[PDB]
């Protein structure tokens, strides 16, 4: 009896499942049934009910206007949404220059925080000063009258993990960052290299001032003696966009720029001057005290050995690297893998930092850089 | 893969336990260094006089490795279309995405690099584009020492002092 009653009430639970595939399908056609929208933005009002919206593909039309929008919002400045037809507008889209949000994102994960990046101590409270608290309490700066800082310089050596910086204070603050590297931007195309940096700044009203970000800009900051340039000129209002970004008379000094390089001199002496670039915060070779507050950091989350050496590693390495003790980290499990250990011997983690010493032989010593 | 192993070369054993130590070992080892944490080096560095066999070692470890190779030659990072050549390395460590353990041969390392900031001409800037696209991509999602590059150069002499970090190259081979 209950043998034929449950085989339906299986397929009863199999009916219900493609009810909703049922409508699934049919919004399918729904959906094509569709079609496409022009998307502009208004440039000039030339009357009531006539608008003119330059078409994102650059020409300009004058368009219309239907009852399901509101004319408040259809003025100058508000993108808007147009018809592929009649050319008229439809509705309503917020505002957004060029959506790339690969750009936009920063994709955070957290890794490496303040305690990470330890020993930079003496040069890490100077950047929060300059950053987290005029993004936190604003009025110390407007009490006392100076105006807050706009962009930052972080130089140095490489190898001191001045790429790290940028991981280490998004993970604390926690708001937007926008990675913007150099040589990603300089596609070639007409107008869209001095209109890459337009946008950040665009976008800074809208989504908070938070901290903008630059990789390892090496080219922008030339003088560029005329050789023919090779195609190049499309960087050279690269340049100019920059410099008057900061000089506008648009509202700035919340939105922070944090620009790293290999070597600060390549950069544009006009940014360097006051005026633009306010801040220069090197790092350099940390201290005796300052390495120290590293190894444990890279022996943390390592299995090691209770004996593991604490100021002896200082002293192994002294004018060879003095940057990059991650290096250190990686030949010491060598060592071990041809003694069949799992643990690390503390004489091998010694071994390891001498054999640095001839790893390098890039030269590349730093005296130049200070200014 | 290629069709060269090590049976078809003898002597440089000195130098092909280096490779071995690189692309080979931390790749079967993963699974130990995940649980002692220590990190895989990101690649390893090859000098010498051109006549070696530096091509031939690098392509005996490729094949016994039994994953996906890719082969980038430095001269061809530089194009007339700016921004081309920044895709090529782009999308090369994009390949290594959707295949995890690849292997990418970067050859004559020393074709792409310079300062030229003081002197005359103002330097050239068509060239070191791609060369921060070697900075970035390596110090962005890549770095999971699946990614490991092998670096073939001729001469330490002229070079990028930057190009050498715990998270692009570790070992120098000489």
């Amino acid at each position: 009896h209950r043998r034929y009653d449950d085989q339906l009430k299986q397929r009863r639970q199999n009916i219900r499942d493609l009810e909703k595939l049922y409508d699934k399908t049919e919004n399918d056609i729904k959906a094509l049934q569709s079609i496409g929208q022009l998307i502009g933005e208004v440039m000039k009002e030339l009357s009531e009910e006539k608008y003119i919206v330059k078409a994102s593909s650059g020409p300009r039309y004058i368009v219309g206007v239907r009852n399901s929008v509101d004319r408040s919002k259809l003025k100058k400045g508000v993108r808007v949404t147009l018809d592929i037809t009649t050319l008229t507008i439809m509705r309503i889209l917020p505002r957004e220059t060029d959506p790339l949000v690969y750009n936009m994102t920063s994709f955070e994960q957290g890794e490496i925080t303040f305690d990470g990046i330890g020993g930079l101590t003496e040069q890490i409270r100077e950047l929060r000063e300059v950053i987290e608290l005029p993004l936190k309490n604003p009025e110390i700066f407007q009490r006392v009258g100076i105006k807050p800082p706009k962009g930052v310089l972080l130089y140095g050596p490489p190898g001191t993990g001045k790429t790290l910086l940028a991981k280490a204070v998004a993970a604390t603050i926690g708001a937007n960052f926008i990675f913007s590297p150099a040589s990603g931007i300089v596609d070639k195309y007409i107008g869209e290299s001095a209109r890459i940096i337009r946008e950040m700044f665009a976008y800074a009203k809208e989504h908070e001032p938070c901290i903008i970000f630059m990789d390892e800009v090496d080219a922008i900051g030339g003088r560029r003696f005329s050789e023919g340039t090779s195609a190049d000129r499309e960087i050279q209002r690269t340049l100019m966009e920059l410099l008057t970004q900061m000089d506008g008379f648009d509202n700035l000094g919340q939105t922070k720029i944090i620009m790293a390089t290999n070597r600060p001199d390549t950069l544009d002496p006009a940014l360097l001057r006051p005026g633009r670039l306010d801040r220069k915060v090197e790092i350099p070779l940390p201290n005796e005290a300052g390495r120290l507050e590293i190894f444990k950091i890279h022996t943390a989350k390592v299995k090691k050995t209770g004996e593991f050496d604490f100021e002896a590693a200082v002293k192994m390495s002294d004018g060879f690297n003095g940057a990059d003790i991650r290096n250190c980290a990686t030949e010491a499990g060598f060592f071990a893998i041809r003694d069949d250990r799992d643990h690390i011997n503390p004489d091998d983690l010694m071994k390891a930092v001498r054999k640095v010493a001839e790893v390098k032989k890039l030269e590349g010593t730093i005296e130049y850089q200070k200014l | 893969k290629p069709t060269e192993t090590y049976s078809d070369v003898g002597g440089l054993d000195k130098q092909i336990e280096e490779l071995v130590e690189a692309i080979v070992l931390p790749m079967k080892r993963a699974d130990k260094f995940k649980d002692m944490g220590i990190r895989a080096p990101k690649g390893a560095l090859m000098y010498g006089p051109p006549g070696t066999g530096k091509t031939l070692l690098a392509r005996a470890c490729a094949a016994q490795t039994n994953a996906t190779f890719l082969k980038l030659a430095a001269p061809q990072l530089v194009q007339m279309y700016i921004g081309e050549g920044a895709k090529l390395v782009r999308d090369a460590f994009a390949l290594a995405k959707e295949k995890a353990p690849t292997i990418i041969f970067i050859d004559e390392l020393d074709a792409i690099g310079t300062k030229r900031f003081d002197s005359e001409k103002s330097g050239d800037r068509e060239v070191q584009r791609t060369m921060l696209e070697l900075l970035n991509q390596l110090d962005g999602f890549s770095s999971d020492d699946r990614v490991k590059v092998l670096a073939a150069t001729n001469r330490v002499d002229v070079l990028d002092p930057a190009l050498l970090r715990s998270g692009r190259l570790d070992r120098k081979i000489e």
